[PDB]
């Protein structure tokens, strides 16, 4: 019935999760080292915050044009 | 059904798949349920974590940024988007993923998808009733947190300009839209919420009481010193002495409880009316119709220089929260306010 | 400072106060190996 | 060990299964005696090789050095540290003691004897035996008179101890003619808990402090030898329960009320905890703040006496409750705090006038990192004073920290003396495991309507 | 406002010494169990 | 002054008592409770 | 099946959490969200 | 196997061990 | 043991066929408590006028002053005191007693002493009545919440001033005050204590409706299904077994709580601790330990400081810091 006891205790678990588990680790961090965390979930970088026309916090302001406008005060 | 002959569809079968005892119950509740919840807390995860508030709020409340667990949040979208669902095919995303993540969509998704999810969650909680002939009271009890969501994330929010108002899904956030209760609609002076604020105590005082009177209670049932191994729920005998515990308590408080019924529908009682009158005073709230003034008192005020009590106290609090919050609060207000026009006491 | 006959050990020094805590965690690892009997 | 179908007691409540195994039990006693002398020498030789010489001793988060440099090891005329090596000589002896305490409680823990009165009827003592507990308590409270001895010696013949009442700031003073008067020593233990005295946070010098050690020390060693010569009268074997547990649960009452006490020690004593190793007090650093901007606001030109706020009572100068002269600010709270850089400045009426104008010392007024920081804000995770403070600097004072931690494990303690009493009492009784189901007292109760 | 002093010293005295000789006087022996 | 005041606050007395009285009904109320329960301890 | 100890396993998962819990501490006071 | 517990198990397992390398991954991260 | 005065006292005074059990602790109870139940009331309804922060600026707090029952308090006693413990004898008037915030200082110290010998007395009526002896211990916590709000705080700020006003608008003044000097909210103890009543109502619901569900009929739609028999049996109603069933159908079914006994004491457990660990949480900022202070952590490459959540909590933190006692401070930096 594998309890979660037994799975746990056998070395046929750990001989697949001894390549699963890091695997995922090294694509987490992989997946933040190459940028792609940033190109994908549109955060800004550190040096990408305050471009040269605003120095201030950015307001969105409108609604049915917001696409084109945070694509106009986004970080190019 | 009801000695009928009763030719099998693929309902009989779907139906004798989905309600079969598993590592994880699915029934028909699971079709919303499960996917709507997965995708609520992931959605809250991944916010937490990538998604920024830069473009929304002028805030950083994510991992990426250098928030903690207890500052990063799932932020509410602009003000200016009003009351839009922000779909990522609707028209202001335009089926933009990467900009729909900044246009504070996540925060519909998460609050839709929550919401569906509290609903199959109680479907779920009917269906396994139903499954094991039991009354469905856990349903009639989660009927409260429900109403408090809804009445919280939903219709405060609509009731007000837009999303912006509805709480970030958070630690902070949630701190800030409490806050902003304070400073803003006078919260605590609102009967609905004191009446919410008893009904959780009083359920944690009676969580508390009942556990220790059981515990202190508990018969011999054995012979070693650890009474937890003295328990059988093979034995047909009560666990605990309802006699000695309703004379212990009589003799305490003066009054004790009679009835395990009473008590524990007692037990149900207390939270879920509390959450429910908070739920109504929330909705008050949407609306702006606050109790957040006496006007005999402020009359007394106006008129006496010498009349101070701890209400007026509160209200120049208010005030202060309200002047020295708005301006980083609401970016889209725009409040560039002079710090002379801001209220200060003496020397702080 | 350590004195200049005990610097190359101040490192192994900074890590000696969460032995303490590392103790009531060894009696726990105890327990589980004898199962918590 | 053993089971729990044997000794009856879970795991999470193994330590009851040896309270009948004295060899064990002792054990475990001086295993837990070489964690706290362990931690004692390894948080020495931590904080000393994390200490910075030009800082003061307690922006670097140190809490112990402080106890020592009170003692007079390593400490300058002004409060200057000199040199570390005391602190870690103390560090050094306290880990090797620690090794050999560590290595007598994993002995007897693990292959000592299971049970001591078989082999050892000096050590074995069974619960009940009044005189023997009595022994042991004597034994115990003779090597206590002895301790509080010591530090008599170190005041008195080993040079040392810092006063901070000294003139010019303090200085490591050895103390000559402790005061040993009874009617002042007992009249510290007696006196009101309160803001006008302080019932034991009131010793305002070093000969009240060693004349109070010395008392204890003396009355330590005779109430020693008593209990090791007596017998529990028959009132007190009525009025206590005989139990190890109920012994154990005294213990934690009293030690509750020495942690509570503690933490009034950190928060209000200044005296026993000079200024210079653990920084301001609660009082101090407010009443710095009044006599800092006096100070200031008069060497601009404004006078600082006939100064009102905006309520009327005094911008620097107002009166106390009683006719004293006090800071004006909302420091009236603070109008009892006596402090070695204000008593030469304060007269028998109030704060002197004229030696506020005139009279003035330039280290008195060198003494305003009192204020600038260091007043006993700080939040939990560093940062700066209060809570709308920004990230600046980083600073929580000492006497926060141990007076946080104090009170916290105090009425942990308190609350654990209250279960192991409740525990201790229903042993006795016999009820501990629950009622016995055939015969509860209830049903031999008439209602009570 | 002496007298009100020595009135509440003398009831809180009162009220103390109950408490310390009540408890004095045989309090663990008051138990239906037996033992 | 414009007022008769006990003038009792601080000063670190013992036990708060200024007067004799107040440290003599003490120990009379006192004594008075140790009496009654020397004389009738035991039960008995 | 017991071929590796279940108490040996959660021990090592154990320290693994707390060396995980001890990274996201110590980022604290590092890079990003620091202060400095 | 690829049951209802295997797929509950490793749609809470899998994002859970991925996000806390990119955790990991952040702590390292400075300006 | 019948024909003595001190014994028949023993006897009345330990006597378990009381409608209330008074005790050794009830005979320090029942007048302290008296005293602060009369005292709090008479304040309430005709408390003159008292200047809380020593300033000359009184505030009413008392009904027949001009205010209602939820902005009524009785107000706490007098900066220009202290901690300095003034009672009646201590003043050279009523009138001056009043003004200067004697009834807060004597029904706090009534109501401290009252509590804890309320915990004594339920220790002492489970000692007499057979049972177990940990209820004090369960009440320990509210206990200890009471001395961190009454006592504790004032100890630590250095004045009963500081204390929770004895009302309900002056309960929020304390709050609000105390948010914006401690910062409440982002204490982990204060984390843990709000999760601990919010999952006391939670474990209190979901107690209730497994208990209120899993039952067999002996209650019809009248007022009792009693047609099987009337009362006079022992034959138990309830159930444990399909109830658990239930539980464990409800999430995974391997959060095993078939325990009745491991259960209920899960639920003493567990808002107990968390109550305890807000009551410590509050007796350390009462010591300046505060919350977690996060202001402008966020920085970006080149140093702008970034907004945030935090941020605008401390924002809200210093609105609610100048408007404190506008009048009381009279130096920058707010350390008393
Ligand atoms: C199941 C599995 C097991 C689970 C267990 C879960 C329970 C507990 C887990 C651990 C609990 C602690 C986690 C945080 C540890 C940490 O991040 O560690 C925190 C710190 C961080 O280390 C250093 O902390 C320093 C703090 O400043 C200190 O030093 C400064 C000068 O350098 C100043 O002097 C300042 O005043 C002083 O506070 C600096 O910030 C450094 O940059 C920083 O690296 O380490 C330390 O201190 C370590 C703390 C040592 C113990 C202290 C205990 C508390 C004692 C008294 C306070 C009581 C409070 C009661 C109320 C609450
Ligand atoms: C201050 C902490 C402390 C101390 C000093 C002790 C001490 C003791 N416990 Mg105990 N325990 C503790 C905490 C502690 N415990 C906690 C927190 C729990 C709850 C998890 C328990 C639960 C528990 C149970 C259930 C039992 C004990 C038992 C015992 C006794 C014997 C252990 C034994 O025989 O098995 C042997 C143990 C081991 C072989 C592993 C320990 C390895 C050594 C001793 C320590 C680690 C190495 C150390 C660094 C060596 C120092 C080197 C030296 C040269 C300096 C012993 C006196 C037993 C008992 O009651 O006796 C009847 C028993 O069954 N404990
Ligand atoms: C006369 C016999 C005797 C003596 C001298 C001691 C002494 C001591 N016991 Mg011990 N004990 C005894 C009998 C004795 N015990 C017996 C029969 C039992 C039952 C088995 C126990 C059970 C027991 C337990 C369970 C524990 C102790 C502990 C301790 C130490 C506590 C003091 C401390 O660590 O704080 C600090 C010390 C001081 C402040 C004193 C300062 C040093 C002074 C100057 C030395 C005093 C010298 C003095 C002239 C000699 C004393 C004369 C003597 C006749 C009393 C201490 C050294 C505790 C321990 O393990 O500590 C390691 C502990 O847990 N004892
Ligand atoms: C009397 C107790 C006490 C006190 C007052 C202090 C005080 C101090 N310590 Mg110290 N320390 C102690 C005990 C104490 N420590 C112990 C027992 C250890 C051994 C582990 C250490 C090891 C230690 C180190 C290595 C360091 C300090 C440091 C410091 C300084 C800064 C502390 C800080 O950064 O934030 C304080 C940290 C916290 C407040 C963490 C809170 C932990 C709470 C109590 C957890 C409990 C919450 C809740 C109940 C959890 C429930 C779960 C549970 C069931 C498992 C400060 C003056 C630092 C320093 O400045 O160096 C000189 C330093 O680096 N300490
Ligand atoms: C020096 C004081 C002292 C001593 C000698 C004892 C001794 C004993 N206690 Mg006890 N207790 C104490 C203080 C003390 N206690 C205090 C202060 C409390 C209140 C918190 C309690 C509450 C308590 C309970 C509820 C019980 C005992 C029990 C026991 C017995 C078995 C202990 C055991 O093996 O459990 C195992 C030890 C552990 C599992 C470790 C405990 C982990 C704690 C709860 C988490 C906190 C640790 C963390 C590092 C600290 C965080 C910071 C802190 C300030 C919160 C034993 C004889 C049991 C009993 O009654 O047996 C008769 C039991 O049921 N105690
Ligand atoms: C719980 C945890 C407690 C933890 C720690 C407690 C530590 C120490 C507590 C005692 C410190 C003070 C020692 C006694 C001093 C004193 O009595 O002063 C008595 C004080 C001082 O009295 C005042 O003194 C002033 C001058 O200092 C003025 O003269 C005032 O007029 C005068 O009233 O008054 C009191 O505080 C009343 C005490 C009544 C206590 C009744 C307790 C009853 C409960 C149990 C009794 C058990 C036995
Ligand atoms: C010195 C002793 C200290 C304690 C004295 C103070 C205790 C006060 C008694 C509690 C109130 C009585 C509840 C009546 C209601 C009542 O008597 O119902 C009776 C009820 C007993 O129920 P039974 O077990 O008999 O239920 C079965 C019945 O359906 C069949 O008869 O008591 C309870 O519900 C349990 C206790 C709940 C008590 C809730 C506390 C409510 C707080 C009240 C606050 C008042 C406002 C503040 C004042 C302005
Ligand atoms: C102003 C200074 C402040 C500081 C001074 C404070 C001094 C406090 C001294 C109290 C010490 C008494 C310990 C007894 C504890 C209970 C013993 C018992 O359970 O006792 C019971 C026990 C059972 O056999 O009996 C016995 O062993 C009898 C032994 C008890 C001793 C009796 C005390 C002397 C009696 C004097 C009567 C006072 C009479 C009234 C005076 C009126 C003045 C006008
Ligand atoms: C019984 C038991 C127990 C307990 C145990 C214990 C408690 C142990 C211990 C122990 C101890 C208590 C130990 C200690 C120690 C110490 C040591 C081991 C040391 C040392 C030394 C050295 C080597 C040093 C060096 C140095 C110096 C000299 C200075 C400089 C620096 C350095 C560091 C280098 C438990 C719980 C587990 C469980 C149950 C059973
Ligand atoms: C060192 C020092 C000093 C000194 C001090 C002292 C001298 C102390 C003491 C003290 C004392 C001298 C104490 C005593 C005590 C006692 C106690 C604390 C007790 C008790 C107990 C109880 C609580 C009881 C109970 C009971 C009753 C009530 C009756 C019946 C029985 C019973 C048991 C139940 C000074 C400050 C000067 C200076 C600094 C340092
Ligand atoms: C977004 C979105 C979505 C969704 C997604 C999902 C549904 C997923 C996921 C996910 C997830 C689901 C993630 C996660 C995370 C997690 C984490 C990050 C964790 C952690 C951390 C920590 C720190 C922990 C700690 C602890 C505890 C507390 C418990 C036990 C012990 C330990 C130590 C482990 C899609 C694509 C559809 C589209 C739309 C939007
Ligand atoms: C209380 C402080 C005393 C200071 C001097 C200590 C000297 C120690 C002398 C011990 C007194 C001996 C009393 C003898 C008691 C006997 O065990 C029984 N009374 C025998 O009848
Ligand atoms: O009095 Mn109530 O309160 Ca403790 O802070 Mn400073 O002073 Mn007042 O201020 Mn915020
Ligand atoms: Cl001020
Ligand atoms: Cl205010
Ligand atoms: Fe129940
Ligand atoms: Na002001």
């Amino acid at each position: 019935e594998r309890p979660f006891s037994d799975i746990l205790t056998s070395i046929r678990y750990w001989v697949i999760h001894s390549i699963t588990v890091p695997s995922l680790f090294i694509a987490g961090w992989l997946f933040v080292s190459t940028g792609l965390a940033y190109d994908v979930f549109g955060s800004p970088r550190p040096n990408e915050y305050f471009t040269e026309d605003r120095q201030d916090a950015p307001l969105i302001t409108d609604r049915f044009n917001a696409l084109e406008q945070v694509k106009k005060l986004s970080a190019q | 059904i009801g000695t009928y002959q009763e030719k099998r569809t693929w309902f009989d079968d779907a139906d004798d798949w989905l309600r079969q005892d598993r590592f994880v119950f699915v029934g028909w509740s699971g079709l919303l349920l499960l996917p709507c919840a997965y995708f609520a807390v992931g959605g809250w995860l991944t916010g937490c974590t990538f998604v920024t508030s830069w473009y929304t709020h002028g805030l950083a409340s994510s991992y990426i940024e250098g928030c903690n667990f207890l500052t990063a949040a799932v932020s509410t979208p602009a003000n200016s988007l009003g009351h839009s669902l922000l779909f990522v095919w609707g028209p202001e995303a335009q089926g933009d993923l990467t900009r729909w993540f900044q246009l504070g969509g996540l925060w519909a998704f998460v609050a839709l998808h929550g919401a569906f999810g509290l609903i199959g969650f109680m479907l779920r909680q009917f269906e396994i009733a139903r499954s094991v002939n039991l009354r469905p009271y856990n349903a009639i009890a989660f009927s409260a947190p429900i109403a408090v969501f809804v009445s919280v994330f939903l219709i405060y929010p609509l009731g007000q300009s837009g999303w912006f108002f509805a709480p970030s899904f958070g630690v902070a956030s949630i701190f800030r839209f409490i806050l902003f209760f304070q400073g803003f609609h006078n919260w605590t002076l609102n009967p609905f919420h004191m009446m919410g604020v008893a009904g959780v105590l009083g359920a944690a005082l009676l969580c508390a009481i009942h556990g220790a009177t059981v515990e202190n209670t508990l018969f011999e049932d054995g012979d070693g010193a650890n009474t937890f191994r003295a328990f059988n729920p093979t034995q047909a005998e009560e666990t605990y002495s309802m006699v000695t515990a309703n004379r212990f308590w009589s003799q305490i408080f003066g009054v004790a409880f009679s009835n395990k019924r009473w008590l524990h529908f007692f037990m149900l009682f207390v939270p879920v009316t509390g959450l429910w009158m908070s739920a109504l005073g929330v909705v008050g709230l949407a609306l702006n119709l606050r109790a957040y003034d006496f006007v005999s008192q402020e009359i007394r005020a106006a008129e006496d220089p010498e009349f101070e009590t701890f209400y007026t106290k509160n209200i120049l609090l208010n005030e202060g929260i309200r002047a020295w919050m708005a301006a980083q609060d609401q970016p889209h207000e725009k409040l560039t306010l002079p710090e002379e026009v801001l209220p200060r006491g003496n020397a702080l | 400072k350590l004195p200049e006959a005990y610097a190359p050990f101040s490192p192994i020094v900074d890590v000696l106060p969460i032995i303490p805590v590392l103790f009531i965690l060894l009696a726990f690892v105890w327990q589980a190996s004898v199962s918590f009997r | 060990g053993r089971d729990q179908e044997t000794t009856g007691f879970a795991w999470w409540a193994g330590n009851a299964r040896l309270i009948n195994l004295s060899g064990k039990l002792l054990g475990a006693h001086v295993a837990h005696a070489g964690l706290i002398v362990f931690w004692a020498g390894a948080m020495n030789l931590f904080e000393v090789s994390h200490f910075v010489p030009e800082k003061p001793m307690y922006e670097q988060g140190l809490i112990l050095l402080p106890h020592i440099a009170t003692l007079g090891y390593g400490v300058g005329p002004g409060g200057e540290v000199l040199d570390t090596f005391p602190y870690f000589v103390s560090g050094v002896l306290h880990l090797i003691s620690s090794a050999v305490l560590g290595f007598g409680g994993v002995y007897h823990s693990l292959i000592g004897p299971e049970t001591l009165e078989e082999s050892y009827p000096f050590f074995g003592y069974v619960w009940k035996d009044k005189n023997k507990m009595t022994n042991i308590l004597g034994y115990h409270l003779i090597i206590l008179g002895c301790g509080a001895w010591l530090l008599v010696l170190k005041a008195l013949y080993f040079g040392g101890v810092y006063d901070t009442w000294a003139p010019g700031g303090g200085d490591v003073r050895i103390i000559s003619n402790p005061t040993t008067n009874a009617a002042i020593i007992f009249g510290y233990i007696v006196k009101s808990p309160f803001g006008g005295d302080g019932w034991i946070v009131s010793v305002d010098n070093l000969e009240d402090i060693i004349g109070g050690h010395i008392w204890i020390g003396t009355l330590c060693i005779l109430g020693g030898i008593w209990h090791i010569y007596t017998t529990p009268w028959p009132w007190a074997r009525r009025a206590f329960v005989w139990s190890g547990e109920a012994y154990l649960s005294y213990s934690l009452a009293a030690v509750s009320l020495m942690g509570f006490t503690a933490c009034c020690f950190a928060w209000f004593n200044n005296t026993a905890y000079p200024s210079e190793f653990y920084g301001p007090t609660g009082p101090e650093a407010s009443q710095a703040q009044a006599f800092t901007f006096l100070v200031r606001d008069q060497r601009l030109g404004a006078n600082v006496a006939s100064a009102q706020g905006p309520t009327g009572l005094g911008k620097y100068l107002m009166r106390s409750p009683t006719g004293e002269i006090i800071f004006g600010g909302e420091t009236m709270r603070f109008w009892d705090f006596r402090g070695p850089w204000v008593e030469p400045l304060r007269g028998p009426s109030g704060l002197d006038l004229v030696k506020l104008k005139n009279d003035i010392q330039p280290w008195q007024e060198r003494r305003a990192a009192e204020y600038m920081t260091h007043a006993p804000l700080g939040s939990l995770n560093s940062v700066g004073g209060v809570a709308t403070e920004i990230n600046a600097v980083n600073f929580v004072s000492p006497r926060s920290w141990l007076a946080t931690s104090h009170f916290c494990l105090g009425f942990f303690f308190f609350v654990g003396h209250l279960w192991h009493a409740g525990r201790a009492r229903a042993a006795a009784a016999g009820f501990e495991k629950g009622i016995d189901r055939v015969d509860e007292p209830v049903l031999s109760m008439r209602p009570l309507d | 406002m002496l007298t009100l002093k020595i009135f509440v010293y003398t009831v809180v005295t009162f009220f103390v010494g109950l408490f310390i000789f009540g408890f004095l006087s045989n309090d663990p022996s008051r138990n239906p169990g037996k033992g | 002054l414009v007022d008769d005041r006990m003038n009792g606050d601080g000063t670190g007395l013992p036990f708060g008592v200024n007067d004799g009285i107040l440290g003599w009904v003490i120990a009379g109320t006192l004594g008075t409770i140790w009496a009654i329960y020397f004389v009738s301890q035991k039960d008995l | 099946i017991g071929r590796i100890p279940l108490w040996l396993v959660g021990t090592v998962v154990g320290l693994l959490a707390i060396g995980l819990l001890a990274i996201f501490f110590y980022g604290s006071y590092v890079g990003l969200g620091s202060s400095l | 196997i690829f049951t209802v517990r295997w797929l509950a198990i490793h749609a809470i397992a899998v994002p859970t061990i991925f996000f806390l390398g990119a955790i990991t991954a952040m702590q390292f991260i400075q300006r | 043991e019948n024909t003595s005065l001190w014994a028949r006292f023993c006897e009345w005074i330990t006597s378990t066929e009381n409608r209330l059990y008074i005790g050794w602790f009830g005979v320090i109870m029942i007048p302290t408590l008296l005293t602060a139940i009369s005292v709090y009331i008479i304040a309430f309804i005709a408390a003159p006028p008292v200047d809380i922060d020593g300033i000359r600026e009184p505030v009413s707090g008392s009904l027949l002053y001009g205010n209602n029952i939820i902005t009524g308090a009785v107000v706490p006693t007098s900066n220009a005191i202290g901690l300095h413990f003034y009672p009646i004898w201590e003043a050279a008037s009523l009138d001056e007693w009043l003004y200067n915030g004697g009834p807060y200082q004597l029904v706090v110290c009534h109501f401290f002493l009252g509590v804890c010998c309320y915990m004594g007395r339920e220790w002492e009526l489970s000692y007499r009545l057979g049972m177990r002896p940990w209820i004090a211990v369960a009440y320990s916590a509210p206990v200890a919440a009471a001395t961190a709000v009454f006592i504790i705080y004032p100890i630590g700020q250095g004045s009963f001033s500081d204390g929770m006003p004895l009302g309900i608008s002056g309960t929020f003044n304390f709050m609000i005050v105390f948010q914006a000097e401690h910062n409440i909210l982002m204490h982990p103890f204060h984390m843990f204590g709000v999760a601990g009543v919010f999952g006391g109502s939670l474990f209190s619901a979901m107690h209730g409706s497994l208990v209120t569900s899993s039952l067999i009929r002996e209650t019809t739609e009248n007022e009792s299904a009693n047609a099987g028999y009337k009362f006079g049996q022992e034959e138990e109603t309830y159930n444990i077994v399909a109830a658990h069933g239930y539980f464990g159908r409800l999430i995974f079914q391997y959060a095993s709580f078939n325990n009745s006994r491991s259960l209920h004491f899960f639920l003493a457990v567990w808002p107990v601790v968390c109550i305890w660990l807000t009551a410590l949480g509050i007796s350390t900022m009462a010591f300046n330990l505060n919350g977690f202070n996060f202001n402008q952590s966020v920085v970006d490459s080149n140093g702008r400081v970034l907004n945030t959540w935090a941020d605008i909590i401390n924002r809200a933190n210093l609105g609610m810091e100048v408007m404190h006692e506008r009048n009381a401070h009279n130096f920058p930096l707010d350390l008393a």
